[PDB]
RNA sequence: AUUAGGGUUCGAUUCCGGAGAGGGAGCCUGAGAAAUAGCUACCACUUCUACGGAGGGCAGCAGGCGCGCAAAUUGCCCAAUGUCAAAACAAAACGAUGAGGCAGCGAAAAGAAAUAGAGCAUUUCAAUGGGGGAUAUUUAAACCCAUCCAAUAUCGAGUAACAAUUGGAGGACAAGUCUGGUGCCAGCACCCGCGGUAAUUCCAGCUCCAAAAGCGUAUAUUAA
């Protein structure tokens, strides 16, 4: 115990993307003697706090590779306008993760033995 | 189908399977330099064979001659480099004269057991895959790796390992 | 002697496809006469029924009687005299046993001291032979 | 004729093996070879070497 | 692939080009088809039927029989790469996509590298991942890799039973003038040759040898 889990950021090659209304860059967490893997919930933590970003979520955080041996790892994130431009621009999957869903749909199977039998039918019965 | 990844043959096994000259001249190898198998001689003979047979070529061409100053001295290089060959001697006939030794005593294991953090080289071979040995920084678990002659001042032990 | 010229590379051309033909090794390659004749038909291997059990009185002045099965091809219908590789395997074997053959390894050609035998049984009802016998699987009984 | 298959290898009594202790395995033997043939073993000259030899 | 050089050989197979959709032929629609998950016919096969009839085309992906020496799941998904389209995304309101991707099976090949290290009796000072597991990381989701055995607080190896095999030991060819058993028998042996009563060659035990998470054998091919 020389101290705490100590774990900082360092963010690389930044991009202001106006098009989306986000922030590109990538993420490295440079962080010795933590046990295990740092958790995404806390790189966000503090990447909102060093930008100053006035709410959590806003800061989208995808994708980590740890590096061989020690604790370091690289990711990419992203940093919006508020509360919008994580809902529209964000794929369905990195919302789930956020817990903004929407539902999968029925196995995808399902769907198309249903598409086949319509392909039989003609008026109002399809 | 339809997947580009290309991968390659990194040694050969000689022809004549067993000579008493040879197998002699292995297992002198193999105890000295803590070695696991005869594949890893048979490695740094087509390393060194590949190196030496460009070496030719580009001698063989005339002085001047593009390929021999450009592809000449990148060859020229990294023999400095990894430490193959010393400093003092570029004329690229050097490089045409090479040994086994010279690439087994730049590997990971050996150079360990020369810094003196090891009894010899068995302790260094397990040393290193117990995860302990770092080059710079860097964890290195592979016995083979050659380390790079900027690179030997750098090694010590890992900040992870019971040693740091 | 040989004819040598700038422009004379039709009768080099010529004299090598004619004098290629009296090649051996190959004009065996270049011969249907070779795959009609290789019971195997040309495959690494074949599967055969066991028709018979045979002993072959060995060759010349080696005495012994060499344990070996006639067999019939499923591809090509042929029959095949082969042998059986070591002590007592003739014991695994038993007739109407589906047996994989392979050849002795002199490609075309019968293996010293056994008379004109040019094929030996790897397997005996899809378990290996020499498997059997280094006891390692049991046979199956069917 | 076929009778006679089978004789000599059944007719040998068995041995049944003999229990020992496991070697070193990898690299280890790798040196365990290397330590009988060029160290301790000095000759003298004499150039000869035996690997096997026999308490005839 | 193999080759000093010159060559010899392979190229059904990812990219480009050609051709075919069981066999043949004919054609409509369309900018483009002699299209086959489009039509018409005949041939060879075949599936329902209430006997009047009506159907089918896996050399798409899975999978079945058959055949053969010889080859995986009737698996998840459009997250990525492209395509078509009346089409951005989101907001009640996420287009299809067996193309493609992901995993399962997979010793075809290819890379890295464990099976102990330290000071024959012993004795004991550490260290490690196989494996267990995780606040988690990964991913579309799950996997695998990597990171981890406290960060206030969590596993563990000593006959390392967590136990390396496959072929050899007369010659070519590296390694026994060991000990049993057999007696031209059984078998080995690519070739040469072993075995007919003291077998350096068979069958065994011990011993050593080569290669080693790989190693024999068969056929084809290149060098020789």
């Amino acid at each position: 115990q020389k101290k705490k889990a100590e774990v900082s950021i360092r963010t690389s090659q930044f991009k202001v993307n106006k098009l989306l209304n986000r922030k590109q860059f990538v993420v490295e967490v440079n962080h010795p003697h933590w046990c295990g893997t740092v958790p995404t919930q806390l790189i966000r933590k503090k990447l909102a706090t060093l930008y100053k970003v006035p709410d959590e979520n806003q800061v989208s955080i995808f994708g980590f590779k740890t590096k061989f041996g020690g604790g370091k790892t690289t990711g990419f994130g992203l940093i919006y306008d508020d509360f919008a431009s994580l809902k529209r621009y964000e794929p369905n999957y990195r919302k789930t993760r956020m817990g903004f869903g929407k539902p999968q749909l029925p196995a995808r199977k399902s769907v198309k033995e249903r598409r086949n039998r319509n392909k039989k039918l003609r008026g109002k019965a399809k | 189908m339809r997947n580009y990844n290309n991968f390659n043959r990194v040694w050969k096994a000689p022809r004549r399977p067993f000579e008493k000259e040879r197998l002699d001249r292995e297992m002198k190898l193999c105890g000295q330099y803590g070695l696991r198998c005869k594949r890893e001689i048979w490695r740094v003979n087509m390393t060194l064979s590949k190196m030496r047979r460009t070496a030719r070529l580009l001698l063989t061409l005339p002085e001047n001659h593009p390929r021999r100053l450009l592809e000449g001295s990148a060859i020229m290089r990294r023999c400095h480099e990894y430490g193959f060959l010393d400093e003092e001697k570029d004329k690229l006939d050097y490089v045409l004269s090479l040994t086994v030794p010279d690439i087994l005593e730049r590997r990971l294991q050996t150079i360990v057991f020369k810094a003196g953090l090891a009894k010899s080289v068995h302790h260094a071979r397990v040393l290193i895959q117990q995860r302990h040995i770092a080059v710079a920084k860097q964890i290195v678990t592979i016995p083979s790796f050659i380390v790079r002659v900027s690179s030997e001042r750098h090694i010590a032990f890992a900040d992870a390992s019971p040693f740091g | 002697t040989k004819t040598n010229g700038q422009n004379a590379a039709r009768k080099l051309v010529r004299l090598r496809r004619r004098n290629r033909w009296a090649d051996k090794g190959w004009k065996r390659a270049h011969t249907f006469a070779a795959k009609k004749a290789n019971p195997f038909g040309g495959s690494s291997h074949a599967k055969g029924i066991v028709l018979e059990k045979i002993g072959v009185g060995a060759k010349q002045p080696n005495s012994a009687i060499r344990k070996c099965v006639r067999v019939q091809l499923i591809k090509n219908d042929k029959k095949i005299i082969a042998f059986v590789p070591n002590d007592g395997c003739l014991h695994f074997i038993e007739e109407n046993d589906e047996v994989l053959v392979s050849g002795f390894g002199r490609s075309g050609h019968a293996v010293g001291d056994i008379p004109g035998v040019r094929f030996k049984i790897v397997k005996v009802s899809s378990v290996g032979l020499y498997a059997l016998y280094r006891q390692k699987k049991e046979k199956p009984r069917n | 004729s076929l009778a006679r298959a089978g004789k000599v290898k059944n007719q040998t009594p068995k041995v049944a093996k003999q229990e020992k202790p496991k070697q070193p395995r990898g690299r280890a033997l790798k040196r365990l070879k290397y330590t009988r043939r060029f160290l301790s073993k000095t000759v003298k000259p004499g150039e000869k070497v035996h690997m096997n030899k026999q308490p005839p």
